[PDB]
């Protein structure tokens, strides 16, 4: 099987560097080097993310889409930056304006064809394609607009292969941009109707989880990114490993989406202990479920405790008892019968790889489909209206060839999306 | 919320030994095919006339439409089983009276009731028709200037509605749409009832052949998912699962009406296609629960 | 004389590798000896690959190892219809190519995992295409039906109410081994909270060895495969008996091993030892096939059983005077060199049809409804060449399996 990553925008891009920083080491691939793999198993399934050309050069099969040179020229001028074949860099030296409209209708719409071109060169690579990984932020141009287009096109070209989306939904407390809800509401819209698996991460849900669950005092972006990339590795790549009970994107999809919206999840990693001290090793297993299922530790902003779950997928990856795994999951399902929805006898989807995260003994990625994420699109949707009402920075959109009915559309859509999700919380 | 009513009817096409059996003792809503027993809301043998079928299945929806509820009547099934014939997709002018289908009959009763209530009228009512075609999961406006151009983010509402004042006008839109019409092609002719404060639709859907040889079927299919999602209140409806459910999104809402018309062949050679069509009816029948 | 076997689904393949292991182990045929007599099917390469990479690597022909690099999908539909279809031909070909090479066979021991994609769906049509190509044989399918509370897949029931209805009208005798109810045995009758799947497999890998292996093997009271279905199914429904083993004692902890027949047989009817969460909560047995192996005196049995026949609290069906097929083999069991199985010199792999499953099916059917009641993951099948029909019409199916398993019992 296979997949083809997609680094839309700067963020989605910045993260690319971290997702690939990791993944590679979790596959023994040095900058341009080959497979130094401490083992021999980190190779029989690599294909999922690379391509064979030389014999020591397995190049990441991702796409780097962005209308701001400097960015990709920071990712390509640093560490692992020199492993991507230049063909991968689909830049847009234009003005990468922070407008969803500027990267979806006017500026991005041009650079698109020169992207799809490659997304096809990579898809028609070899063997059988599974789906595409998509990273980006719903709070900017090259991210929400142009990346949200990249998919609307992808999903027309292969409505068969899957589409996981890793979105950095606009954090609450403080917005790292101003129109944010504009660029956001507009991209979520596109998401709820193309990709079929979305993993929403919040820069501040991370800080928290990174400053209190990792006594880490100076959580640089690199970190946040790093933590995130840690989860997306547990998801995909991982399951493309052996296991007593293994799954793969689809299983994950076909066990997690009760209703076609596409629904968004909230990823959570397992061993998340501070370096030295904490290295408690309390990782027998009840310790991992202890972790994963708590409020804090959910990369999302919202707290599960604020709304039932529809599905859950503990994708563990480290030798354990299909008994102490299958078992724990249960008590968990009974101690919290309250929030776990009922019309699904077994919400949880236990998954079990074998080999764990390179240096760790036992981990377990968590992919939750809780109704709690209602209380986020609400947020976003609110911010919109409060500012849409006055058409705040709307001239930067319309003036870019947009529509007063376009914004209406998205909000509503994504706004209805909130509605539905409640239809199950009850 | 839930739809006001989801109904399923089956109509046996004319025989050219029928595989379709109507039990000597039954409620008139049952049939047996290949030893399988099927139960719906209406089971019409090949002898049922257009008038009877319309009166039993569609006429009741006319009042609902006038009251402001969205209505959809959809024909599905194997090619050559009478879908177009039943829905009345052929221009009325070139059709004998007794063979006139659902579209012309419905429009007739709509005008009559509108003219009878235009004096104890609150507001004025105007009638229109739109003709949309879905070719390979792509919406096309057959009454616009670009009938061969795909639609996007607007096929749901933004599409030409031509005025209707008499059967002649219906004949025009059907003839016009048919000419501008181009391996599956679904047709959706909608009779729009518009007032200053209300807009109700009567969607007459004529799907392409369901026979085989995303997956040809998928609309209706997608339709069942929508019906279920609404019942269980998934607080996200899979409208975008298909172009069909996207175009009919405004009509697939609470206290809307949905009526399925399964057309089946009485021929042994079509047994497999017939069974597929009837099994789908049973599924839609179960999804209609809680409504 | 023989009995081919088709291990379908990752699980049916893991269990397969296991049952297949125990085999050579008690037949003195190391890694590289003769030639198996089965096949391996899966729509996820990486798993069958485990049989291509791991142990018992060269004991198979890359011909009896079928794979569909494509996608597994934990959904019946896709595995049965859409995808699973493409492979079937090829699959069959082997069970027609392997079925020919032999000499007057008896049937195909099928190994699948009820609630899976490749295991539920696929087989559904595999067994399906068999019942027609060899109606004149035995179709005993050995299943691992859905843990009563510890299921895995979110949809599981969808996949198991569908593998039951499609296979029902095609199997001869369906053996059942409950994944969870086996854990209990690993906790309560062996002590270990560290049971790897690789263990449950060693277990069924045992109970199964008692079925084919040893039975098709000479003895003082041989029992052919046909024998089963005959002495085991009272009615055409591909009736599902339950597998049970007796000396499930730990090869470390306790040691009373020397547990004469009189004991090991009583240890079969206590509900805490039956590889199935179908505790005889009321289910009246209606036929049991006590397969013994090792040093056993026929009188010991034709007495140990007599004592049972008169315990009454073990209530057998009415319409059944005597329902005890005593199968005696010679060669004692053969435990893994150093797993965790005791290693006695006699065992009792008793299987049976019990009005008990009236439960297990019930509890699994109900599940289904809850979700179907909301269509839950329905769009996943529809979009895979299925319809409201197949579900609703396979639900009605089992319905008459809840009435069937009710009527054939509880009444006189
Ligand atoms: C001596 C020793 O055992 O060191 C550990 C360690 O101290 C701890 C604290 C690690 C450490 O992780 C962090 O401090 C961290 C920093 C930024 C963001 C997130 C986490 C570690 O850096 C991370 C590193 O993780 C791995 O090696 C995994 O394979 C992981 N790899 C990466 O994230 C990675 C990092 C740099 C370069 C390339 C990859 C992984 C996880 C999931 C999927 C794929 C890969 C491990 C075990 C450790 C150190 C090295 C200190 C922990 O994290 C992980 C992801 O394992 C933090 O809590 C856990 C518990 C570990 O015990
Ligand atoms: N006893 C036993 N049960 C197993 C084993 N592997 C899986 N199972 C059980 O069988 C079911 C899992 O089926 P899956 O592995 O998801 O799927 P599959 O049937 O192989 O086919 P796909 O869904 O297409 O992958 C669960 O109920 C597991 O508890 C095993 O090795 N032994
Ligand atoms: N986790 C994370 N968030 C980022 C990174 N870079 C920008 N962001 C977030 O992305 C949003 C800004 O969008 P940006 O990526 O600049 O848009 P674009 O570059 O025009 O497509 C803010 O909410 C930031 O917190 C990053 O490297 N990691
Ligand atoms: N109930 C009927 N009475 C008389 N003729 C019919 C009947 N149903 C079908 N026909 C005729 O059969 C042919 C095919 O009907 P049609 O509706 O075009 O099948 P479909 O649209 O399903 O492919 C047309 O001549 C139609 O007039
Ligand atoms: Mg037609
Ligand atoms: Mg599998
Ligand atoms: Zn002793």
């Amino acid at each position: 099987r296979e997949i083809v990553h997609i680094q839309a925008g700067q963020c989605g891009n910045q993260i690319g560097a971290k997702f690939w920083e990791v993944i590679s080491d979790e596959h023994g691939i040095d900058p341009t080097g080959s497979y130094h793999g401490d083992s021999d198993l980190q190779l029989e399934r690599i294909n999922v993310y690379y391509n064979e050309a030389a014999g020591n050069k397995y190049v990441p099969r991702a796409i780097l889409v962005d209308l701001e040179p400097g960015t990709m020229d920071s990712v390509r001028s640093g560490p692992f930056g020199q492993i991507f074949r230049p063909d991968n860099f689909v830049f847009g030296q234009s003005g990468a304006g922070n407008n969803w409209a500027k990267g979806h209708y006017t500026e991005g719409a041009e650079l698109v064809d020169s992207v799809l071109d490659v997304v096809r060169k990579e898809s028609e690579s070899c063997d059988c394609l599974q789906g595409f990984q998509l990273t980006h932020s719903l709070g900017g141009g090259t991210g929400s607009g142009m990346g949200t287009l990249l998919i609307s096109k992808i999903r027309e070209e292969y409505p068969d292969r899957i589409m996981n989306t890793f979105s950095v939904v606009p954090s609450p407390k403080v917005s790292d941009t101003v129109v944010e809800p504009y660029n956001a509401t507009l991209s979520v819209h596109q998401l709820v109707e193309n990709t079929d698996e979305t993993y929403c991460i919040d820069n501040e849900a991370l800080y928290d989880i990174c400053f209190r669950t990792l006594k880490l005092t100076t959580p640089t972006y690199g970190d946040l990114n790093h933590l995130v990339s840690a989860t997306m590795s547990g998801v995909t790549t991982c399951l493309r490993f052996p296991g007593q009970l293994n799954a793969d994107l689809r299983k994950l999809a076909v066990n997690m989406v009760p209703f076609p919206r596409l629904h968004f999840f909230m990823p959570g990693f397992a061993p998340l202990t501070s370096r030295g001290s904490q290295q408690y090793r309390a990782l027998t297993v009840p310790e991992l479920t202890q972790q994963m299922f708590d409020a804090k530790n959910m990369m999302a902003a919202c707290d599960p405790r604020h709304g039932r779950y529809l599905t859950v997928a503990a994708v563990f990856r480290g030798r354990m008892s299909m008994k102490e795994v299958d078992e724990q999951m249960l008590n968990v399902q009974n101690k919290n019968s309250s929030y776990f929805v009922e019309w699904i006898p077994n919400n949880v989807k236990t998954a079990v790889c074998d080999i764990p995260p390179r240096g760790l003994k036992m981990s377990a990625t968590f992919i939750g489909n809780s109704t709690a994420i209602q209380e986020l699109f609400k947020r976003i949707s609110e911010q919109f209206t409060a500012m849409f009402r006055r058409k705040a920075f709307l001239h930067w959109y319309t003036g870019e060839g947009m529509d007063e009915m376009e914004f209406t559309e998205a909000e509503s859509n994504m706004n209805d999306l909130v509605s539905e999700y409640q239809q199950y919380q009850d | 919320a839930k739809l006001s009513a989801v109904r399923i009817a089956v109509r046996e096409a004319p025989y050219r030994p029928s595989v379709v059996q109507f039990p000597p003792w039954s409620d008139g809503k049952s049939l047996i095919v290949d030893q399988n027993e099927f139960h719906f809301d209406h089971a019409f043998p090949a002898t049922i006339s257009q008038d009877e079928m319309y009166q039993a299945l569609i006429l009741p929806l006319v009042d609902k439409l006038l009251e402001g509820f969205q209505c959809t009547a959809l024909a599905y099934g194997q090619t050559g089983t009478g879908k177009s014939y039943s829905m009345g997709m052929t221009p009325p002018g070139e059709i004998l009276p007794e063979h006139l289908g659902i579209l012309p009959r419905a429009l007739g009763d709509i005008f009559e009731r509108v003219t009878a209530r235009q004096e104890n009228n609150k507001d004025a009512i105007q009638v229109y028709a739109s003709f949309i075609e879905i070719y390979n999961e792509k919406p096309f406006d057959l009454l616009g200037s670009t009938p061969h151009m795909p639609m996007v983010a607007a096929r749901c509402q933004r599409c030409t509605c031509l005025p209707l004042h008499s059967q002649a006008d219906l004949h025009h839109i059907l003839e016009l749409g048919t000419r501008n019409r181009r391996s599956r092609s679904h047709a959706i002719v909608t009779i729009h009832v518009k007032s200053k404060t209300h807009h109700s639709r009567m969607n007459i859907v004529d799907l392409a052949g369901s026979e085989g040889v995303v997956n040809i079927n998928l609309g209706l299919l997608s339709i069942n998912k929508v019906v279920m999602s609404m019942a269980a209140g998934h607080t996200v409806i899979p409208y975008r699962d298909s172009v069909l459910t996207t175009v009919l999104q405004a009509s697939l809402t609470a206290q809307s009406y949905l009526t399925f018309l399964a057309c089946i062949s009485p021929h042994q050679c079509d047994l497999s296609e017939t069974l597929s069509t009837l099994r789908f009816g049973t599924s839609a029948k179960a999804a209609a629960l809680e409504h | 004389r023989e009995c081919i076997s088709i291990h379908v689904g990752q699980a049916g393949v893991q269990i397969g590798n296991a049952c297949w292991e125990l085999y050579c182990l008690e037949h003195g045929i190391q890694p590289d000896g003769h030639v198996p007599r089965a096949v391996f099917v899966d729509l996820e390469p990486t798993v069958i690959d485990e049989v291509r990479t791991g142990t018992y690597r060269q004991l198979f022909h890359p011909e009896q190892l079928i794979t569909g690099k494509e996608d597994a999908a934990n959904n019946y539909a896709r595995g049965h219809y859409t995808i699973g279809k493409e492979i079937i031909d090829l699959v069959l070909d082997r069970i027609r190519k392997l079925a020919d090479q032999c000499t007057g066979l008896q049937g195909f021991s099928v190994f699948h995992s009820f609630g899976g994609g490749t295991g539920s769906g696929f087989t559904s049509l595999l067994m399906e295409r068999l019942s027609v190509d060899y109606g004149k044989k035995s179709k005993l399918e050995f299943s691992i039906y859905p843990a009563p509370q510890v299921s895995t897949a979110v949809v599981e029931p969808y996949n198991s109410i569908l593998t039951t209805h499609t296979t029902l009208e095609h199997s001869d005798c369906a053996f059942m081994v409950d994944n969870e109810a086996i854990y209990d045995i690993c906790r309560r009758n062996l002590d270990i909270e560290r049971p790897t799947y690789t263990n449950l497999n060693r277990l069924i890998g045992q109970i199964v060895s008692s079925i084919t292996a040893s039975l098709r093997f000479d003895g003082a009271l041989n029992v052919d495969l046909t024998e089963f279905q005959t002495n085991l199914v009272p009615y055409p429904r591909g009736h599902f008996p339950l597998a049970t083993y007796a000396p499930v004692i730990s090869a470390e902890k306790a040691y009373h091993e020397q547990l004469s027949v009189a004991e090991i047989t009583n240890a079969c009817f206590e509900p805490a030892n039956q590889m199935v969460k179908c505790d005889p909560r009321h289910g009246k047995y209606m036929a049991c096939c006590l397969l013994y192996r090792g040093d056993v005196v026929p009188k010991d049995v034709n007495a140990a059983i007599a004592t049972i026949k008169t315990k009454r609290t073990i209530q057998f069906v009415d319409w059944c005077p005597t329902g005890f097929k005593v199968g005696i083999n010679y060669e004692p069991p053969t435990v893994v060199p150093g797993g965790d199985l005791a290693k006695v010199q006699r065992a009792v792999c008793m299987l049976s049809n019990t009005t008990a499953i009236a439960e297990a099916w019930a509890r699994l059917d109900h599940k289904f409804d809850l979700m179907y009641a909301k269509r839950a993951f329905v769009h996943w099948y529809v979009g895979e060449g299925m319809e409201e029909g197949e579900f609703s019409e396979a639900r009605e199916d089992m319905a008459a399996l809840e009435k069937d398993y009710e009527e054939v019992g509880v009444d006189s």
